[PDB]
């Protein structure tokens, strides 16, 4: 019971229980999902209503043109990563004159979200991210965790229940590569369904998307332009 | 920082009365007693003495009684290790004070001054409070004598006559009947201090190395500040001694 | 440049020109010097064109944090004091501004000249700019504090008309800006040229 | 940098079809003198881009130095991602820019060749920032005197050949040998092409004085 | 340059200065009053720099009204002198120098009247009669030859008038119009403006 | 010693009609009396309906339109919306005004359509004062452009002429003639030009000769 | 330095260190306030007066400016830094505008010191509640009172510290607009309120008035014996 | 009872637990082994596939240090990428201080001060990653060195890190690399790790090479296609 | 007390986040509404004494011209995000020249609620969270608007809500009686009839304060003789 209380302090089995405890964060909160083929990079994330009085948080961020980002976790935790890499991807066409490398925007949140696990008296950021992003090596699907640790993944699933929608990829993966824009598209939305009880189906409001792809920058469709991807995805 | 290790000095009691403070006046309650009076002409400070034996040299000066300023000075009532900070603080404020208005520091101005360093000890940074309640005599052109006396948590007040340390509660209860407003003089101060003592003394006979008096007197427009020598001490108490029976 | 207010009976008259020009060359024509700030206060503009723009903005600023929190719509002479507090901590650092701040607050008709240094005076009658003097001349020709509405701005127009004339760094066209309790209201723009062969008769 | 300690000279470099040239003394100048007189005044950054700069050689090798780090930093990753000649040229105007704005700029003059994607990339920075993209360029007085050489060509063939390129380079470096003070004869063509960087031996000029018999 | 002028009577302390507000050429402001009031019986002047004068000496009336609020007595005319100097003195070597000159004249139950000189380099001098600005030159001359220490207030008015008259002679820049003030035991108290209708 | 600052040239020119705003410049970028290429554009796009033109030092040039449009990011990312002419002008006022004590010298002129539809001219100074304007110029040409509008434009020194507003047939002629007029009578202008007409539509690009010597 | 969280919520919400120093005022010494017509009026009671004391550097009824004055009951040593801390931003105001203090304004900054010592790093909240009484211009009398959250109110009457529950009962039911007609009753109604905390005594109140332009005047042990006189 | 709730602390018998705590983050991290032969320096990792949705090279255990250093890791790899960034800044304060390649005896010296220094205090937590470095050059050879959570350096013919330990440092003994070559070794490397990996808990894993020696001319590189299938066939037809 | 401001409780939210909420259950019951052509705020003063004087408590705070704002909680805590608030939409239309839209400020304040923390941070930094909830009624070009702030800093669009003492017993009967296109008066008089049951003490001119703004109209505050009118129709 004393092990629990702090970040520096580890273990018996060497396990550190904030950090896992900074996971348990991830799992508290919304679902996204987010694949990419051979061009194209979609983010779908499912906007929560707190009620049906209430409007939806925005789980989608612009960070820059060719990138962007879904957030699941502490909301307001999560804009502090996103200034954060506003101002990387801002640093970098300013200096360099270039589209930041995707593969590179990660490694920079890896070592900010590094020290807040390495030293006392600080938590470690709860926000689990999925960075979409398109480059000359082609588009990328990008995991962070709480701990710091950041993968290269072709699609994956975080937030409440995501392993469902995790087992979904798995077996259409193979199909992803040739995938024109709408039909990407669609698979994250058949896996969004998957994790929320059949009570509740897709509507305009409540989910959110974008989209970055070789000639196509980052962008963020609201409501109605979701409408038209919805139509015609048989539930 | 491990938190575990903090002992939270700053915090409140359920009842809403600093423990540091409350407990640095325990410490205060078994140091040495000091008193003072303040009488028509002058003002006296009796401090008994702790610490005695063949073997103590007594080098320096009243031993518990200081020097703050050349219009000032105080007794100490307390831990003797903080004392000696305290009175640092004390000396470099008048000397502030002097350097801006190049007047004497009015002695309700010196005390406010360092109970606002009292205050930072207690209300925030985490460490300790002093252990030294302090007593204080002086003359000022606007309101004359004074005295004063403060306590580790800062609350001071002007006195006409006050006691501090062991026993300090049964002196005052002393003084309160024979201290008559207007009506005492320095000759009828230092008779009263003597009998208020002797009650409360925990060893009897009253010794001239025990109890030391410092009074404050102006003359010829400054301030005299003069601890009495263990001759005169031991003469006043003879003197006390006789009208006992005589 | 070329400005000027003064505050009688019916309250203050502020007069301004539009020129503004760098060395031999005009740089622009019709600018306009006085800087609004509340609705019933009103600044004016004199130095470096920048400075004085960027300085008045945040008097605007502080004027309405002083009206949203206290809630008691500032006067004229705190308005005042806190434009030449702001320009006394950059003091050396050669900012150049001239102002000048008018209005009706709960005293009356309140006018106050506010300077690159801090110099804040009050008083009936101020001008300012490179062509400050020649106004002091036709505003002393006989002003009174017992002009009437129409008697006060012919003063107006006719003060600027022969400062700008006899300047070269003042022109364009005047502006006059009328106060009352309420606030101020813009009496005419009008064309220094069509004025001077109106005068000349 | 108020009086920079050995100075470089003239840098000349020109796109040709599939490839860019630069040409550069090997004399490092201190003063009127000629002191070091076998230097490498062109480095070679990564594969696909070439710099070569003039003015203080001190600041050349600073840059040497932090370019080395950065394109071998970029290396360690093996992202695959390899600055463009027009990142190592946004990045030294920053550089140049930032050193400006402090009142300690290096000083210095850059000529930045590439040839990446099928697009042949030169460039120029300066002191004080001033940077931009041209089909031939030089610094110091070779803007002054093969500059116009260069361009008296571009306008009647604006597309040249390798071999085209290198004699009108000899051409221009014979110029420069004849009208630059602080120039000398031995001087390093180094061409980038898809094949990657070269950067040929010590060279020169074969110089024809025969006029020195009709002034007399 | 402005005009300040003091003088310390036995029971009173007549102080006066030029209303003048003036800038390049023009005067601005005619009615411009450079007396500073620190507390009941404590007046300040202060001329110089037209930006430096009012933003110095407004830290000074803040600092002594504190004063007299915190221990409940205001500040002796003594005190307030080596105050003011401490302050403009360790300005000097900052970066923000002040260029002031200051006439502090105040009143005392004990000490009596008092008048304190000050330069800008905040060096304090305690005389019996002081001035400032170019006036100081074509001014303490006469206050030499008529002052003495048993003079009246009904003389010292009569005989600030002999000083002041004779600005408008010499001395070149106008100063048609110039504020008295007098102090004693009772407090300030304001006297009849000398006028020059020119 | 080190001079930071040297004068590169070029000219801007902004005329604000009803429908149109019409931005253009030369592309000749010189230091001293050598010609360093003349392919350089003054003119930089913001947002698709505001042009802004820099005329001045190159190096701040370059580097104060990758301050604005780092700038214009941080607002769209902010407010999720696109600057309005009139607040990149007020933006850009401050930003400019931020260096008062080491100014960058240029000289900006923002022109677009504001959200009436109408041109809208804003011209700046190196230290941040602005005022909106039918028409204005810059650079080394400036004080040859000004007069040539004032009388097409504003019909002055004229008694007795109706008053047309100019229409984008008109401005189009209009402005590639006084440059034919400037580019001849200055040295510093020349060897192309570049007009950016801002119209509800969209920003249309039209390149002019000009005397190559 | 020394940067810990001392004041912190709890599983009830409530917060211990803001609740404990509130602690402290519930054991004060009772100061009361009434407003009249033009005139208002302080008191507080003193029940540690041996007649060894100094009654003039005890006094708990300061000013902190010409125009405004205050109380408090709690730990006295809080109380001299507020009061210390108000009155140099009664001074600056003036200086930063050339009006006196709104009795509302230094109210404000009294309660924004209360506020950062809470939530600061490795600090304690103050331990007084102070009160705080002045005429705004047009000259009309305003009564506020502080707390160690710094949540500050306005009140006709009120009462602070130890007793202040008895105090209000005889306030709530006496203060009427047929009193405070007149400079003495109400005067009279303070001395009337004090006597629910009376120990059969009443030697020891203490009180101060202020009407109109004029500064505070605190009434001496003989000027108050005189409206003790009259009871019945 | 307290005594390991911090690295602050001795036990009273003398351990530091927090430090042997961050040790057993490496003992259920995966296993990689180093080896040296004649030529230079082979590396090897078992880095395990937790997902197919993971991208194929995606969680890279080997970091090249410098040019001419390779780096192997095993533990937390949060800690990894901030040790390979920290060793980047002292290979290349290295050669902006003293201009050429920095030996890997000293590069294995700085850094594992650097893991040191996190051990002494309150204020932080030991590192969990366990590492080696190899390199080659021509004036030194093959050189291996091992650092610990503890900051423990040791050179090495073979080690092996992670979970399995004893039974891979059993099967390096009994082939004798002094004399053999390089391109020998890749195909023996393979060879130990294919009968190391056991699948009970585990599923599948991506094997991971690496070259440098004289083969490479010095510059550290992951073993090219044709080599590392030239290899993987061979320990796979040695499985059995 | 064992466990940092920071420290990750089990379940995976913080601690003195997790207590801050159950803060607000303490405060005033405020009730934002937001209709087309504007928004309308009530909350009550809770009045503790006849003697207190209602004219001095005011929880509706003016941040802008265009934007209102509520608050409930602590209101200690409330000054601190107020001012901060509004030198944020000055700051606005000191530099971008226009009046900064609800939007804006919420990111403004909301920004500031995790800021707290204790190593690594400021003498301006804070131990706690605040225990204050705030409701930003404004109308901005894109229409009238109104915004929800907890301290978790998470800010969120709405039509309407309630805070303070009772949310519970004022939401459910809140979303009923909120229909679509229903106009200010009609708002005005829903907001009272909740708000009226919901608080104990009886609805009085002074014992309630009201707010409202509208697009072509700055925001306004119902005095207490428009009051005594609006209390009539109840």
């Amino acid at each position: 019971n004393q092990y629990d209380n702090d970040v520096t302090v580890w273990s018996p089995q060497g396990r550190i229980h904030q950090i896992e405890y900074a996971m348990e964060a991830v799992k508290q909160g919304s679902a996204t999902v987010g694949l990419k083929s051979k061009t194209h990079a979609v983010l779908v994330a499912l906007k929560r209503a707190q009620s049906e009085l209430a409007a939806h948080q925005k789980k989608i961020l612009h960070v820059d043109n060719h990138i962007g980002i879904s957030i699941a976790g502490l909301t307001a935790d999560a804009r502090l990563l996103c200034n954060f890499m506003r101002q990387e991807c801002l640093d970098s066409r300013f200096v360099f004159d270039r589209p930041l490398p995707v593969s590179r925007l990660v490694s920079l949140i890896g070592s900010k979200t590094q020290i807040p696990t390495q030293r006392y008296g600080r938590r470690p950021y709860g926000v689990g991210l999925l960075i979409a992003g398109y480059d000359d090596m082609g588009p990328h699907i990008f995991q962070t965790c709480p701990s710091a640790n950041y993968f290269d993944c072709r699609a994956m699933s975080i937030g409440a229940r995501s392993q469902s929608a995790r087992t979904y990829l798995e077996r259409h993966m193979s199909e992803f590569m040739e995938c024109n824009l709408n039909e990407l598209v669609k698979h994250g939305l058949r896996a969004l369904r998957e994790t929320l009880p059949a009570e509740q189906d897709l509507t305009t409001k409540n989910v959110s998307i974008g989209i970055v792809g070789k000639d196509l920058e980052f962008t963020i469709y609201d409501d109605d332009d979701v409408s038209p991807f919805l139509e015609g995805l048989e539930e | 920082m491990s938190r575990r290790y903090d002992s939270r000095t700053t915090i409140f009691s359920p009842e809403g009365r600093l423990y540091q403070v409350e407990y640095a006046m325990e410490a205060i309650g078994h140091a040495g007693t000091c008193l003072g009076i303040l009488a028509n002409d002058g003002v006296l400070l009796a401090a008994e003495r702790r610490n005695i034996h063949k073997l103590l040299d007594e080098v320096f000066f009243s031993e518990k009684i200081y020097k703050l300023n050349e219009d000032m000075a105080c007794s100490v009532a307390g831990i003797t290790s903080d004392a000696n900070v305290l009175t640092n603080e004390l000396r470099l404020i008048a000397q502030r004070y002097l350097l801006q208005y190049q007047e004497p520091i009015p002695c309700e101005q010196l005390v406010t001054a360092l109970c606002d360093i009292k205050q930072a000890y207690t209300q925030f940074g985490g460490k300790r409070p002093f252990g030294v309640s302090l007593l204080y005599i002086g003359w000022d052109k606007h309101y004359g004598f004074q005295l004063y006396q403060s306590d580790p948590s800062g609350n001071y007040g002007g006195w006409k006559a006050t006691c501090i340390g062991n026993n300090s509660a049964a002196a005052v209860s002393m003084l309160k009947q024979d201290y008559k407003e207007g009506e005492m003089t320095l000759k009828s101060a230092l008779a009263l201090a003597i009998k208020v003592l002797n009650k409360t003394m925990d060893v009897s006979k009253l010794s001239a190395e025990k109890v030391e008096i410092a009074t404050l007197t102006r003359e010829n427009g400054k301030t005299v500040i003069r601890v009495l020598k263990q001759k005169e001490v031991e003469q006043l108490i003879k003197k006390h001694e006789e009208e006992e029976a005589k | 440049t070329t400005t000027l207010a003064f505050k009688f009976q019916h309250g203050v008259i502020v007069a301004v020109d539009s020129r503004a020009s760098a060395g031999n060359y005009i740089a622009t024509l019709k600018v306009n010097k006085v800087i609004e700030i509340n609705p019933y206060l009103l600044g004016t503009m004199s130095g470096c064109a920048a400075d004085c723009l960027y300085w008045e903005r945040l008097l605007a600023k502080e004027c309405r944090l002083y009206y949203l929190r206290n809630g008691e719509r500032i006067s004229v002479s705190a308005a005042s004091k806190l434009l030449s507090n702001m320009m006394c901590q950059y003091r050396g650092m050669g900012l150049s501004m001239g102002s000048m701040i008018c209005g009706w607050d709960k005293k009356g008709p309140g006018l106050y000249y506010v300077d690159e240094n801090g110099t804040r005076l009050s008083g009936n009658m101020f001008s300012t700019g490179s062509g400050n003097s020649h106004a002091y001349g036709v505003m002393d020709s006989g002003y009174r504090p017992d002009l009437s509405i129409e008697e006060a701005y012919d003063l107006g127009r006719r003060a600027i008309v022969h400062a700008t004339h006899r300047d070269s760094y003042s022109g364009g066209v005047v502006n006059m800006y009328h106060m009352k309790e309420d606030g101020w209201v813009k009496v005419e723009s009008t064309d220094v040229s069509d004025l001077m062969h109106q005068y000349r008769e | 940098t108020q009086n920079p300690m050995v100075t470089g000279t003239s840098v000349l470099g020109l796109k040709f079809e599939g490839g860019v040239v630069i040409a550069a003394d090997m004399l490092g100048s201190y003063g009127s003198l000629a002191r070091f007189r076998n230097i490498s005044r062109i480095m070679r950054v990564n594969n696909s881009t070439m710099l070569g700069a003039s003015g203080d050689y001190a600041d050349f090798q600073y840059l040497k130095q932090v370019l080395g780090q950065m394109v071998i930093d970029e290396e360690l990753l093996g992202d695959g991602h390899s600055y463009s000649p027009k990142a190592i040229h946004s990045w030294l105007t920053r550089a140049m820019y930032s050193r400006r704005s402090k009142m300690n700029p290096l000083w210095n003059t850059m000529v930045i060749g590439g040839y990446a994607d099928g697009e042949s990339f030169l460039g120029y920075v300066d002191m004080l920032g001033v940077a931009y993209e041209a089909p031939s360029l030089a610094t110091g007085y070779g803007a002054y005197l093969a500059q116009p050489l260069l361009r008296e060509v571009l306008e009647k063939q604006p597309v040249l050949s390798q071999t085209e390129a290198r004699e009108l380079v000899e051409r221009c470096m014979r110029v420069l040998y004849y009208r630059d003070a602080r120039s000398y004869n031995r001087f390093q063509i180094a061409t980038v092409t898809e094949k990657g960087v070269e950067i040929e031996g010590p060279l020169s000029a074969e110089t024809n004085w025969d006029i020195a018999h009709m002034i007399s | 340059m402005e005009y300040l002028i003091g003088i310390q009577g036995p029971d009173y302390v007549l102080v006066a200065s030029d209303r003048v507000a003036a800038s390049n050429i023009v005067q601005m402001k005619d009615d411009h009053d450079k007396m500073f009031k620190m507390s009941e019986k404590i007046l300040l002047l202060c001329v110089g720099e037209a930006g430096d004068t009012v933003q110095f000496a407004e830290y000074i009336q803040k600092n002594v009204q504190l004063y007299k609020m915190r221990n409940g007595y205001e500040l002796s005319p003594t005190a307030a002198a080596n105050f003011t100097r401490r302050n403009l003195a360790d300005y000097l070597r900052s970066r923000t120098p002040y260029h002031v000159n200051l006439l502090l004249a105040g009143y005392d139950e004990h000490e009596g009247p008092a008048l304190y000189y000050m330069d800008y380099l905040a060096a304090l001098a305690k005389a019996p009669f002081a001035a400032h600005g170019y006036g100081a030159f074509l001014t303490l001359s006469i206050l030499d030859r008529y002052y003495t220490p048993t003079i009246s207030r009904e003389k010292a008015v009569e005989l600030l008038r002999k000083c002041l008259e004779e600005l408008q002679k010499r001395f070149i820049l106008n100063l048609p119009t110039f504020s008295v003030r007098i102090i004693d035991r009772n407090g300030i108290h304001d006297l009849d403006n000398i006028s020059f209708p020119k | 010693r080190f001079s930071p600052y040297a004068f590169n040239g070029g000219t801007v020119l902004a005329i604000a009609g009803e429908d149109f705003s019409i931005v253009a410049s030369d592309t000749r970028l010189s230091e001293g009396f050598s010609i360093h290429t003349r392919d350089s554009p003054k003119c930089y796009k913001l947002t698709d309906k505001t042009v802004i033109g820099c005329s001045g030092f190159h190096g701040d040039c370059l580097t104060l339109t990758k301050i604005i449009e780092a700038r214009l990011k941080m607002y769209k990312h902010s407010n999720n919306k696109a600057m309005t002419t009139g607040a990149i002008a007020a933006m850009l006022s401050t930003i400019l005004y931020s260096r008062r004590f080491f100014p960058y010298y240029v000289y900006n002129i923002i022109g677009g359509l504001d959200e009436e539809g109408k041109g809208a001219v804003y011209s700046f100074d190196p230290v941040g004062s602005y005022q909106r304007d039918s028409f204005k110029a810059g650079g080394s040409a400036s004080a040859m452009l000004q007069p040539l509008l004032d009388n097409q434009v504003g019909f002055k020194n004229m008694q007795n002429v109706e008053h047309v507003p100019l229409s984008l047939d008109r401005a189009m002629r209009l402005v590639k003639d006084v440059f034919i007029s400037a580019a001849e009578r200055d040295v510093y202008t020349g060897d192309a030009l570049k007009v950016c007409i801002v119209t509800k539509e969209g920003i249309r690009g039209e390149t002019v000769p000009l005397r190559k010597d | 330095s020394y940067d810990r969280a001392i004041t912190v919520f709890s599983p009830d919400g409530h917060l211990f260190q803001v609740e404990y120093a509130q602690e402290a005022v519930k054991k004060g010494s009772t100061a009361v306030g009434v407003r009249g017509k033009d005139i208002v009026v302080l008191g507080v009671e003193k029940k540690s007066v041996a007649k060894l004391q100094d009654e003039r550097t005890v006094r708990k009824i300061c000013a902190l400016d010409d125009n405004v004055c205050m109380a408090f009951a709690g730990l006295t040593a809080d109380a001299r830094i507020v009061i210390n801390r108000a009155r140099v931003e009664c001074q600056s105001h003036r200086l930063t505008v050339e009006d006196p203090v709104t009795v509302e304004y230094i109210t404000r900054y009294i309660a924004s010191l209360k506020q950062r010592y809470t939530q600061s790093n490795g600090r304690r909240p103050f331990g007084i509640s102070a009160l705080i009484v002045g005429f705004d211009f047009d000259g009309t009398p305003r009564l506020y009172q502080t707390d160690p959250s710094g949540t500050y109110h306005a009140w006709k009457a009120n009462a602070i510290g130890r007793g202040a529950k008895s105090v209000r009962e005889f306030l709530e039911k006496n203060y009427t607009d047929e009193a405070i007609e007149t400079d003495d009753l109400t005067i009279k109604l303070v001395i009337k309120a004090l006597l629910e905390v009376v120990q059969s005594g009443g030697k020891n109140i203490e009180l101060a008035v202020m009407r109109r332009d004029q500064p505070l005047k605190i009434l001496n042990p003989e000027e108050i014996e005189k409206y003790v006189a009259e009871i019945e | 009872t307290g005594y390991d709730l911090s690295a602050s602390t001795f036990s009273p018998d003398g351990r530091v637990f927090q430090v042997e705590y961050a040790m057993k983050a490496v003992e259920n991290s995966s296993t990689a082994i180093g080896i040296r032969c004649k030529d230079g320096v082979v590396f090897g990792v078992e880095k395990l596939v937790l997902s197919k949705l993971y991208e194929e090279g995606s969680n890279k255990r080997l970091f090249n240090v410098d040019r001419h250093v390779g780096m192997a890791v095993a533990g937390l790899l949060a800690d990894a990428r901030s040790l390979a960034d920290i060793a980047r800044e002292e290979a290349s304060n290295f050669r902006s201080n003293f201009g050429y390649n920095i030996p890997l005896k000293h590069l294995a010296d700085r850094v594992a001060m650097y893991v040191h220094a996190y051990t002494l205090y309150s204020a932080v937590r030991p590192f969990g990653c366990s590492f080696m470095l190899g390199s080659y050059s021509v004036n030194d050879g093959a050189q291996l060195y091992m650092i610990d959570p503890s900051g423990v350096s040791y050179g090495y013919w073979g080690c092996a890190i992670g979970k399995a330990r004893q039974a891979a440092k059993t099967e390096i003994e009994k082939l004798q690399m002094k004399e053999m070559t390089c391109r020998d070794v890749v195909k023996e490397v393979a060879k130990i790790i294919y009968i190391v990996h056991d699948e009970v808990k585990d599923k599948a894993f991506e094997l991971e090479l690496s070259w440098v020696g004289e083969i490479t001319n010095g510059r550290h590189e992951i073993v090219p296609k044709d080599v590392r299938e030239e290899a993987e066939k061979y320990a796979k037809e040695s499985l059995k | 007390y064992d466990r940092g401001v920071n420290t990750f409780s089990p379940e995976g939210r913080l601690f003195q986040v997790e207590y801050a909420i159950e803060a607000i259950k303490l405060g005033s019951t405020a009730i934002g509404i937001q209709t087309s052509e504007g928004v309308c705020l009530a909350v009550e003063k809770r009045i503790t004494s006849p003697l207190m004087e209602p004219s001095s408590i005011e929880k509706i705070v003016e941040i802008d011209a265009h934007i209102g704002c509520a608050m409930s909680g602590l209101i200690a805590d409330a000054k601190t995000l107020i001012d901060k608030a509004r030198v944020e939409t000055q700051n606005h239309w000191f530099t971008y020249n226009e009046t900064m839209t609800v939007e804006s400020v919420t990111q403004a304040v909301s920004n500031l609620a995790l800021q707290f923390g204790e190593e690594d941070a400021d003498p301006g930094a804070m131990s706690r969270p605040f225990g204050v909830a705030l409701l930003f009624g404004g109308v901005d070009e894109k229409g009238p608007q109104l915004f929800h702030m907890d301290p978790s800093g998470t800010f969120v669009q709405c039509d309407a809500r309630a805070i303070g003492s009772a949310s519970e017993g004022a939401q459910s009967s809140l979303q009923e009686v909120y229909h679509k296109s229903m106009t200010l008066k009609e708002a005005i008089k829903s907001s009272l009839i909740i708000l009226k049951q919901v608080m104990e003490e009886k609805l009085n001119a002074t014992n309630i304060e009201l707010a409202t703004v509208q697009p072509g109209q700055n925001f306004h505050m119902f005095t207490k003789e428009e009051l005594e009118e609006v209390i009539k129709d109840i």
